[PDB]
RNA sequence: GGCCGUAACUAUAACGGUCUCGGGUAAGUUCCGACUGAUACCGCCCAAGAGUUCAUAUCGACGGCGGUGUUUGGAUGGCUGUUCGCCAUCUGCUCCUAGUACGAGAGGACCGGAGUGG
RNA sequence: CACCGCCCGUCACGCCAUGGGAGCGGGCUCUACCCGAAGUCGCCGGGAGCCUACGGGCAGGCGCCGAGGGUAGGGCCCGUGACUGGGGCGAAGUCGUAAC
RNA sequence: GUGCCAGCAGCCGCGGUAAUACGGAGGGCGCGAGCGUUACCCGGAUUCACUGGGCGUAAA
RNA sequence: CCUAACACAUGCCUCCUACGGGAGGCAGUGGGUUGCACAAUGGGCGCAAGCCUGAUGCA
């Protein structure tokens, strides 16, 4: 979802406002909204946590204004802006719950963590 | 001071100080050691007495004194210390209790025994 | 204003003599706190050496011949005016083939095909 | 080991040690405004519902308070800290010789 | 035996070749299913002095 | 248990799920003795018998 875009965490330990500083998928990418991966930065962060403040990493899309429709064409637009940050390298989703509602397409196979919380969607 | 004076402002109770912070004010604390160097003594004494600094389980990082003939003190070698100053070391404010955890006792001891924790020596 | 010698590990030298680090930032050069071809570049010639061994897989001393017109000459961002630089961060990926060939393991194809992306 | 004595300060090295502190993070003690669960309570309860012996009850609705959350500022002392200061002792460091 | 070493150490101190102070041995002293250590409180401390301290030169 | 008013299997955040949604003192475990008994005294209930009683009496 292009460069800087305050982003939430949806998820935990690295509180409120992350910042997304790129975005993957190759070059150019200029989006990246649904449930995409994306590098982020936290900025905020509650005093307590594992992951402090101002630790570059990346991250998925969980609600996002843009948008998600497919079928019919209706469509779900969540006025938010998930993140849930995932233990970077050894890729998958740092973390105990996710807060909220998510995605249906983030049930995207190789995720499946993050979807059986939430109760949600 | 006037008596008016002392109902004033009156007189003003002492605060002892301690001279020890293991912490929690507890009897000993345990911890484990950074360095087991050797120190030279002070003002008039002459000698390398064996010390070890120590990262307490209270937090506290503090210099011992090493008692007895001969440690057997390393690294990471877990440790019980029970304070006592140091006269010709300043910066020991604690002793190393010997005879417990890492800290071996003395060996060849057949004085005050229980002062370098050191079993009693099966006479036949 | 200079030059010189000097104390406990060095470094410094009170003495004697003499005429970059920290901060903010994912990243902060700002900010805050302390025509010609000599030359150049590109190529080739010889092969002492290195490469365990073996000149030429890779590289190559001492030296040698040229080609060009090009230097000196006659992907988004942070910093900066910068160019540059340092720093942060058409074709991809996946599955099947096949966890097979290969491999001590670790790991992991070819060929061919299937889907989904920038 | 007594004037070929003693001894001071700058700077430099040695065993040792450490303070001040802008901000950044966190806690205690909070202010202002916004959002505000459960629940008691208050009002409505209507040709909007269920029950009725028509008196009323329940459902439901609205509201105050309200745990807590949010944005801004302040307190705690704990942490870190580019910045700065730098002290006790010392046999043969350097420049002088202040003092006795 | 060791030789300002290795070490002891509560305080004063002991060890630099005759060490009752380190290490062992013999012997001894004290306690005894205990003995010793560390920690803390009161004591000793008339050293916060009411009992019961002081202030010319010691702190005042 | 003087520390961790730390987290607690079993008997007297963690767990289950069909992902919709649910459940959460005595002795002992981890971390930094899982004993016996209603006999006695006391309590709850009962018209009482008696039943319950990790209070308690004991080991």
């Amino acid at each position: 979802i292009q460069e800087q875009t305050m982003l939430n965490v949806a998820d935990n330990s690295g509180a409120r406002r992350v910042m997304c500083i790129k975005v993957l998928g190759g070059s150019h990418r200029r989006y990246a909204g649904v449930g995409d991966i994306i590098k982020i930065t936290i900025k905020e962060a509650i005093p307590r946590g594992k992951v402090k403040k101002g630790d570059v990493l990346k991250a998925v899309v969980v609600r996002t204004k843009k948008g998600v429709r497919r079928p019919d064409g209706s469509v779900i637009r969540f006025d938010g802006n998930a993140c849930v940050l995932l233990n970077n390298n050894s890729e998958q989703p740092i973390g105990t719950r996710i807060f909220g509602p998510v995605t249906r397409e983030l049930r995207s196979e190789k995720f499946m963590k993050i979807i059986s919380l939430a109760p949600e969607v | 001071p006037t008596i008016n004076q002392l109902v004033r402002k009156g007189r003003e109770k002492v605060r002892k100080k301690s001279k020890v912070p293991a912490l929690k004010g507890a009897p000993f604390r345990r911890g484990v050691c950074t360095v087991v160097r050797t120190v030279t003594p002070k003002k008039p004494n002459s000698a390398l007495r064996k010390v070890a600094k120590v990262r307490l389980t209270s937090g506290y990082e503090v210099t011992a004194y090493i008692p007895g003939e001969g440690h057997n003190l390393q690294e990471h070698s877990v440790v019980l210390i029970r304070g006592g100053r140091v006269k010709d070391l300043p910066g020991v404010r604690y002793h190393i209790v010997r005879g417990v955890y890492d800290a071996a006792g003395v060996k060849d001891r057949k004085k005050s025994r229980s002062k370098y924790g050191t079993k009693k020596p099966k006479e036949a």
